[PDB]
């Protein structure tokens, strides 16, 4: 009754892949796993062994189900004046995402359909989630302190 | 039991090894 | 094996409380509850019936165990100009507590001693923590953008 | 089994029935 993680990449799941794992008892024998779209955390391929599918850590996004989270970290002046987003896709394209008002800590701007396939309809993705993180000065000299006060509201 | 995960490199040369191993015990 | 929630209020774990129940099965009988300080979400006390102790929800902070959580709304100007936060005490005193720096989204300030008494050292609080919640303007006048893209770095 | 909460003026008056009743029952 034996479990063994098998550690799968963002881009392995949004496109599908497949593994081949080594075994000893006393002959070395080869399991493969086909890895369909979309599979989750925790799936479990039984081989009479259970690989359970863990998520490998990625830097860009954060898997969220089917949902795929992009951190934006962006400064106070561009979330107070207006910035332009190059989103990054999975396949490697980017995708402007231009935000006129005022964007606030932790705001979120779905991108509908640039997200995982979701497993039993993977024609349909998850969609790619903006997770805005906004970037404070460390430091502000009188200068500039004085004139906040004049400009930001009470 | 020993598990780990294999190349698609790794895993082709591991198969012609049990292959040319069933190969003396299937003499 | 019956289970009945005994709601408390943050100030009745921070002074202790008794609490009186009315029963019927058919003899109406009252069960008294001492509840002594700091005790925890879940805490079970049974009656040859378990009573288990849930927090009541409060409006100014939030429980996470023996320690209390303040919510501080402030404006982006106070967050990057200097301000000075009246933290409110469970027993109904104010302590100014004064910040220079930059305030950044999400910050915490340990107000140390001033969260509930932990159970079994009940002479020993846990702590108050600030957390900030950084309000923004909801516009920005072309006027501003301009001076906030002069002052503010890149 | 109807259990709620009384306030401490709820309770003292609910005593006094229970009371005022084995009191009746005492007989």
């Amino acid at each position: 009754p034996v479990t063994h993680d098998l550690r799968v990449s963002l881009e392995e799941i949004y496109s599908g892949c497949t593994k081949k794992m080594k075994i000893s008892h006393n002959e070395d024998k080869i399991l493969t796993i086909e890895v369909k779209k979309g599979w989750k955390e925790g799936t479990k391929i039984t081989f009479p062994i259970v690989f359970v599918l863990k998520d490998k850590p990625h830097n860009i996004f954060k898997r969220d189900g089917s949902d795929v989270i992009y951190p934006a970290r962006i400064s106070l002046r561009e979330a107070l004046c207006g910035c332009t987003v190059n989103v990054p896709t999975l396949d490697g394209r980017t995708i402007p995402v231009v935000f006129k008002d005022v964007i606030r800590p932790g705001m979120r701007r779905k991108v509908p359909g640039e997200g995982l396939p979701l497993p039993k309809t993977p024609e349909k993705r998850g969609d790619l989630i903006i997770e805005f993180e906004v970037i404070f000065p460390e430091r502000i000299p009188q200068t500039s302190r004085t004139v906040l006060e004049q400009v930001l509201p009470i | 039991p020993q598990i780990k995960e294999l190349t698609d490199e790794e895993a082709e040369r591991l198969q012609l090894e049990i292959d040319q191993k069933k190969d003396a015990e299937n003499h």
